[PDB]
Order: structure tokens, then sequence, then C-alpha cells
């Protein structure tokens, strides 16, 4: 009768809203206003790199804080050594319109795919020294926005079609399948046990994902718009998110409500890519208006701006060493900062 | 509407802590690694490859 | 330009007048100190923007920048030269600085005089074959401006060898290069001013003409889309204004200079001064003007001035 | 001096493919081609002809066009669309014998002229099905008016140009179904790109002509506004 259902819904998100309301005892910024400012945090280009023909759609780097990949509208793989500036491979496309890129965690192996509906899986370690392609996945309904390894053996995948899969490299069949969402999702990040992920997905929602399960342990709400990017904190207990109505957000995983949320009053814009650091005190962010911020995580103010780009910044990137941090931009520049 | 349910009745029973235990606790891992990360307290020139 | 006969030099009657009168003691510090005081800070706005806010060296900027430089050096020096007209025709401060002070001159205003030619050239050569490449366009751009500069600095080299001031005590005054000998007028100069006015006058003319004209032509022809009306014909206009500050600006010059020589190696007379004068007051209003035609009417540029300040 | 003696030929080798690549790269001309599902583009592909996204090239006048059309996408495209801020001409083919899906057609047209990351790009319009037109307005079975009551005050512009043979009606009804569209274009008063219009049918052979013309005017405006001359 539709009616007994849509009720028992009404319920049920009363019941969770009584439940979260109770919870929320105090705001962080109460107990957080009592430690020391972290100060004045400026940053200078220590190198730029030359060579693509088009905008950059996205890079990564690698396990030994030394190789990294990058990827354009060319058609164009190009993996650099940043240590010196100077090229050690460059593979060409079979389409010309490519948004997502990874890296191996055994620098055997590299990874992409786009509006073809395809994941594309290359061999960097051959005899004859000629990088060929190796596996080609399809099955999807959509574009594909992203994709990351966890072995050798295993890729998660996220696409347009409002679902998300695990494939297994050998056989080439998918061997699970996530649904749930409504809309298209975009952001996908890995936790750093390798045991869950989280997805966001332009309903103004985001959700937890089990790995072996196959069904949504928990699902946070609160922005107003489309989510563009996701990242995990250090440790393995908090994700902040960012969207298209000019907001940072912090989330944990034990207490499923909204801790901080970074915001001003002169932004209009967007933010295109997220991520974290080391010790978990800054936050790093992109934006539209062609420059990007660094924030404090526990303080909820602004520490400082990096500046020198003449387009919008479209991905960004921190080592795992803690050494430099990468960005590039629809300029076709790449820049690295310490 | 059946699947929403089902959603909302798995979300509904999940232990909840308060929100100050996760203050703590975010602001003990800021702090335990605060010396060992190379842009809080920059690295001396020496030994930076950059 | 007057010719001195004979060191004690003397000079005739109209030579008297017009070194005594109101037209070299009254009217040309005026049009010089209004000139300064227009063009100086226009020029140094425009190469502020060309020098800081540029983010990409497109080969219009890399001209553009050379000549508004050429005119900041040519309007350097003016206030010397007030000062020298405003005491009575006389000049008492030392030696180096007469020479300065004309090489600068017409070194710089014929420098800015090629730089106009060669914008003509390269915006004939994009409209009427559609098809380049922007950084080969910059490596030829930077080489032709070497080459401009360093032939520049290679013509100006007979105006600091040759001795500008002399003394006349019928009158009491020293002169810096309106009086000069007979045995050098004759010589010398002669060559070397034709050599000047009918090589880097003429060609360049015949040169932007013929490029302007030929884009006209081709903007009105009738195999062209008829979507585009009101665009073209707004180029139209701003061509033809190019072509009218560069003829009436400079033609009556350089004719007057090859007349007055003439005149001068051909008899053994001169009545022709004042209007030369005149007419090289009119020719050094381009400092002013020009960056009202070649920089300000565009968009981005105004909006890129306007953030500066 | 060390050992390493890759770091000079990798990066020489790779040099000279990449500069071999931008001069192939850089004469190509790029374009996208949007329609709705009773549209003929299918055709008009097939014509000049001599999953995720088809991808065709031809070549005239030894210039090379490369031209994208959309496939098994889903309906929304406000995400994707943004994927193509580097091309020179949106095709745009809308049918012109239905009267019922029209006004969603002009609201599309609307819709992609205002988009934020597509404001310096430039629209070909074509109007397929043309004879249909011609039939079904001298058939007389059905009104305009009932869709479009305006058309009751509407008559030819003093300078028509018609091809000899045609009733004057249906040369209003082309007129017309042109005028509207055009009005939308203009109505932002922006100046800073223009409309194309052309009529075609289901059988013809001259569009690549036309595509090579209009993307010879749009490089020309491009360069008059680059050069500080307009």
């Amino acid at each position: 009768e539709l009616d007994q259902l849509r009720q028992e819904a009404e319920q049920l998100k009363n019941q969770i809203r009584d439940a979260r309301k109770a919870c929320a005892d105090a705001t962080l910024s109460q107990i957080t206003n009592n430690i020391d400012p972290v100060g004045r945090i400026q940053m200078r280009t220590r190198r730029t790199l030359r060579g693509h023909l088009a905008k950059i759609y996205a890079m990564h780097w690698g396990t030994d804080s030394r190789l990294l990949v990058s990827a354009s509208q060319d058609g164009k793989l190009i993996i650099w050594d940043s240590y010196t500036t100077n090229k050690v491979h460059a593979i060409p496309l079979r389409s010309s319109w490519v948004m997502t890129c990874a890296y191996a965690p055994s620098g055997n192996y590299v990874a992409c795919g786009g509006l073809d509906n395809i994941c594309s899986i290359y061999n960097l370690k051959t005899r004859e020294g000629n990088v060929r392609v190796s596996r080609e996945l399809a099955g999807h309904t959509g574009y594909l926005s992203c994709c990351r390894f966890l072995d050798d053996n295993q890729i998660v995948t996220s696409s347009g079609d409002t679902t998300c899969a695990l494939w297994d490299i050998e056989t080439g069949q998918q061997t699970t399948t996530f649904t749930g969402h409504t809309g298209d999702v975009m952001s996908l990040s890995l936790a750093p046990d390798t045991r869950l992920f989280v997805s966001g997905a332009c309903d103004a929602s985001a959700k937890l994902w089990d790995v072996r399960e196959g069904m949504c342990r928990q699902t946070f709400t609160g922005h107003e718009s489309d989510i563009n990017a996701i990242c995990f904190f250090p440790n393995g207990n908090a994700f902040a998110t960012g969207s298209d109505d000019a907001t940072c957000r912090l989330f944990d995983l034990r207490a499923d409500q909204e801790l901080m949320t970074y915001s001003h009053d002169n932004i209009i814009c967007g933010i295109t890519s997220v991520s974290f650091s080391k010790s978990g005190r800054l936050l790093l962010a992109g934006y539209d208006d062609f420059n990007c911020n660094v924030w404090d995580a526990l303080k909820a103010d602004r520490a400082g701006v990096l500046a020198g780009h003449d387009n919008r910044v479209s991905c960004l990137g921190v080592t795992d060493d803690g050494m430099a941090v990468a960005t590039g931009s629809w300029d076709s520049f790449l820049k690295i900062w310490n | 509407a059946r699947k929403l349910v089902e959603q909302l009745k798995m979300e509904a029973n999940i232990d909840r802590i308060k929100v100050s235990k996760a203050a703590a606790d975010l602001m003990a891992y800021c702090e335990a690694h605060a010396k060992e990360d190379p842009l809080l307290t920059p690295v001396p020139a020496s030994e930076n490859p950059f | 330009s007057l010719i001195g006969k004979v060191t004690v030099f003397s000079v005739d009657e109209f030579s008297a007048s017009v070194l005594t009168g109101k037209l070299t003691t009254v009217f040309l510090p005026i049009v010089y100190t209004i000139v300064f005081v227009v063009g100086l800070p226009s020029n140094g706005m425009a190469l502020w923007v060309f020098l800081f806010r540029t983010k990409k060296k497109h080969p219009a900027v890399i001209y553009m920048a050379n000549l508004a430089l050429a005119d900041l050096l040519s309007v350097i020096w003016f206030p010397l030269k007030i000062a020298y007209h405003i005491h009575g025709n006389n000049w008492i401060y030392g030696e180096a600085l007469c020479n300065v002070l004309i090489g600068f001159f017409y070194g710089n205003m014929y420098c800015s005089i090629l730089f106009m030619t060669c914008l003509s050239v390269q915006r004939y050569w994009v409209i009427v074959n559609p098809m380049g490449h922007s950084r080969k366009k910059a490596n030829i751009a930077i080489g032709i401006s070497l080459a401009i500069w360093l032939l520049i600095l290679l013509v100006t080299i007979p105006l600091y060898v040759v001795k500008q001031t002399i003394f006349i005590p019928a009158l009491n005054i020293t002169t810096c290069h309106d009086v000069l000998p007979e045995q050098l007028l004759v010589g010398d100069m002669f060559n070397y001013f034709l050599s000047l006015a009918i090589g880097v006058f003429l060609f360049p003319a015949f040169l932007t003409a013929s490029a302007y004209v030929l884009m006209i032509r081709m903007l009105r022809s009738s195999a062209m889309d008829e979507n585009s009306e009101k665009k073209r014909k707004r180029a139209i206009k701003l061509i033809v204004t190019v072509l009218a500050m560069y003829l009436i600006c400079f033609t009556p010059s350089n004719l007057l200079l090859v007349v007055h020589y003439f005149l001068i190696k051909s008899q053994g007379q001169s009545h022709v001064y004042a209007l030369y004068i005149v007419a090289l007051c009119l020719s050094t209003l381009n400092s002013c003007i020009d960056p009202f035609v070649y920089y300000f009417v565009s968009h981005d540029f105004r909006d890129h001035a306007k953030n500066a300040l | 001096s060390a050992e390493d003696k890759a770091a000079v030929e990798r990066s020489k080798m790779i040099e000279k493919q990449l500069q071999k690549d931008k001069q192939v790269y850089r004469r190509t001309l790029r374009l996208l081609l949007l329609g709705a599902d009773n549209s003929g583009k299918s055709t008009i592909v097939k014509q000049m002809r001599i999953s995720g996204i088809f991808e065709t090239k031809f070549q005239v006048d030894k210039v090379n066009f490369h031209m994208f059309d959309v496939g098994a996408q889903r309906d929304e495209r406000r995400k994707w669309i943004q994927c193509f801020n580097d091309v020179t001409a949106i095709i745009f083919v809308v049918d012109s014998s239905d009267y019922n899906r029209l006004q969603e057609a002009l609201n599309d047209f609307k819709s992609i002229w205002n988009n934020r990351w597509l404001r310096t790009i430039s629209v070909i319009l074509f109007l397929n099905k043309q004879d249909l037109l011609a039939e079904k307005v001298l058939a007389g079975k059905s009104k305009i008016e009932d869709y479009f009551p305006e058309f009751a005050r509407y008559t030819t512009p003093e300078d028509a140009t018609p091809e000899p043979g045609e009733d004057p009606r249906v040369t209003r009804a082309k007129y017309f179904i042109r005028k509207e569209f055009v009005d939308i274009s203009t109505a932002s008063g922006d100046g800073r790109h223009i409309c194309y219009p052309h009529f075609t049918c289901s059988v013809d052979t001259e569009n690549a002509r036309r595509i090579f013309n209009d993307c010879k005017d749009i490089i020309l405006q491009m360069n008059l506004r680059e050069y500080n001359l307009v």
C-alpha cells in the first residue's frame, strides 16, 4: 500500500535523529580553543615539470616517495622522477578522455580509465622493456571516476551509474558489487589498514563500505550539493569532505555527526581536491579561485595560502614520508612545494 | 521503500559514544606525532633532498 | 642647423632675429612641458603592466614593450632643454650633456618608427594568412628586437664624435646644435642626414602602408561570412586611425629636413628653420598619442590597468 | 659525472617523441556534436563519413577535423560537459517538423548558451528534415497556432531571399522558426560568440564545406581579438 513502509521509514528516521541529538552534548570549538596556534606557514616552489600539451586531470605518488605518475587529455601517461626533473616513462592511450590514475603498491603496475567505460591495466616490468597493455576490464555503464589497488590481485572501482565494484585481476570478473547510491559517484578513498573504504556520490551524502560483506555500514548527510573529494585522517577513524557549496567538513565514524565546518564568507566557489598530512594537523585544499589554502584541523581557522597557478587546481597529493606536496592544474604544469 | 526501511533498521542499532571522547582521541593523535611532521617542524636544510 | 661663418664665430641677421625672438624663448617650452607631464606616467604605467602582471608572452606584448621603452627613453632629458630655451639660448652645463641629449633624442625617435613597422607586418601575416605558431613568433620577435637595438646603437656614433657647442660673442651666447660650422654642414652631416631621412623613413613607410591597405581590402571582400559585420567594420576604423597618426606626424619633418639641407648645399642660404622647429614640435607628440591607440583601445588591458592601481 | 647514462638517453628520446606529437596535434580541429533522439545526426554523420563515445575523422582541403558524438550515457549530463572547454564549435542538430518537442529544444539551447564553462564557444545550428516541413505545411491539417499563437502576427521581411518555386507560406514558416532561435541567441548581448544558422535535408553533400567556412571565420575573429585590433 506504500503507506505503511513510508510510515516505518519516517519512524526509523525520527529514532535515528533522536539518537544523534542525544549524543550531541557540546561543540568541539569549546574544548579545542585553548591550544597553541600553529602560526604562519609559508611554502615556495622547489621545482617545476613541463611536457604536457593540455590539462592535467589526475596524479598519484608511489610508495618510495620518489616516483610519480600523471596523465592528461592529450592521451598521455608520464612517469617522472622528481629528484632531477627527468622523465623515465611515457605511455600512449587508446582513448583521449581519461579521468583517473593509480600506482600499484609494489611498483609493477599502473591503471587508468575514463569516458570509454573501461579500465586499462598496464605492466611496467617486462624483459623487452616495452610497456604493453596487460588487462582490460569492461562491464560498467557510465564514466569511471576513481580506481585504487589493495594488492597486485584486486582493484576497487567507482563509476557514474550509481554503483561501485571490486574486480579480481586474473579472471577478469567482478567479485562483488556495491549498490545503494542514487546519483553520480565521484570520490573514493581506502582505509590505511586496507579493510574498509568510503565513497561520496553527488546527493549531498557519504557512505562507508566493508569490502568482504557488500552492504552499507553507515550513511552521513549534511551537505547542500555535490561532493567532489574525500580522504581519510591518518589514524583510520575520520574523514573530511569537500563540496560545491564552498565548505569543508569533518566527520568521525563513532559519533555519526559533524565536528568541524571550515568555511568563509568571502568564498562562493568550489572545492576540487583535498588531502591530509602525516601528523594530522595540516589540511590542504584546492579551489576554483586559482589557488590553494592550508588549514589547521583542531582549530577551525586559517593558516596560509599557496598561489602560483593560472587556472583551476585539479589534482593534489602529499607524500608517504611527509617531505613534499605536489599539485597539478589546468595550465599543463606540475609543481612541488616544500 | 522496503530497501529504505531495511537500511534504516540496520543503521538504527549502532553503539555510539560521546563527542568529547572522539575529540580527545584526535587531539591525542595530533600531539603524539607532532615532532615528526616535516611541515609543522621544518627539516634542517642539510638532510632535505628538496 | 644654422650656418656660422669664421674660434670666434659669427651669424647673419635672420639668425639673430630668430635666436632672440619669442618663437624659441616662449612657444617651445610650453609644448615640451605639456608633452612631459602627459606622457611620462602613461608609458610608465604601460611598461609596469607589460613587465609585471603579464602571465604569458604573446608576440604583441614583445613588440609593444619595446615601443613603450623607446618613448620613455626619448622623453627623459627634456628639463635640460627647457632650461636651455628659457635662459635665452645659452648653455652653461658642460660638454658631455649636449652629446647625450642630441643622440638620445634622434635615436629613440627612429627606434619608435621601426617598431611601428614591425607590428604592422606581423598583423598582416596573421590576418591575411591565419596559420601560424606562437613560439616561433616569440623567438623571431626577440631576435629582431635585438637586431633593431644593435642597429640603432651603430648609427648614433657620428653624433658623439663632433663638437656640438659653439660660442658667439656678438650676442654673448653658447649654443647646443643650433649653430654649426660651414665646413661640416656641406660635408659629412649632409650625407648623414639625407641617409637617415631616406633610409629609415621611406622604405618602412611603403611597407606599412601596403600592409594596411591590403588588410582593409581583404576585410571588405564579398567572400566573407555575413554574421560578423559589426566586428569587422570596427576593425577598419582603427586601422585608418593608425595610418593617420603615422603619416601626418612624420612626413613633414623629413621632407623639410631634406629641403633645408638641399638649400644649404646647393646655394648657400638658410631661411626655413622656423618651419622645421614647428614640424619637429608636431613629431614629438607621438610620445603621448601612441599609448591611447596601441594600448588602451582594447578590453582586457583596461581591466588589468585598473587592477594594477 | 656518474654511471647514470640513461638519465640523458631516455629524456632525449621522450622529448623527441613529444615534439613530433605536438606538431601533429596542434594542426587538428575538434568539434562536439549534440542533438536529440529524433534528430537526424546519425544520417549526417554517415553522409560525411567519406560503449562510451563515438568518434569520426574527416579531411577538407588538407585540414583535419575530429568530431565527437556522445553515446551510451545516462540522461543527466551536467558533470561531464566540463571536459569540452577547449573545442572550437558545438554542432547543434534540431528537428523542424514535430511541433511538440520543439519547446524542449529551445530550452536546451538556452541552457547550453548560458553555461559558465562554455562562454567562449560558438554554435553551428542545423535544422534538419525540411522537405517534411514543406509537405506537412502544404497538407494543412495542423496549425502552428496551437503551439505558437504569435505566428498569427508574423509577416515575411522585405529582404526575403526565397528560392524560386516556393509558396510564400512555407517561407514564412521557415523564417519564423529561425527567428525564435536567433532572438534567444542575441538576447544576452554578450558579444563574445556567434550563432550560424543553416537549413538542411536528409540527402545533401555540402555540409563539410559549411563547417569549414564557419570554422575559418571563428579563427579569424579569435585572431582579431588577440592582437588588440578589435
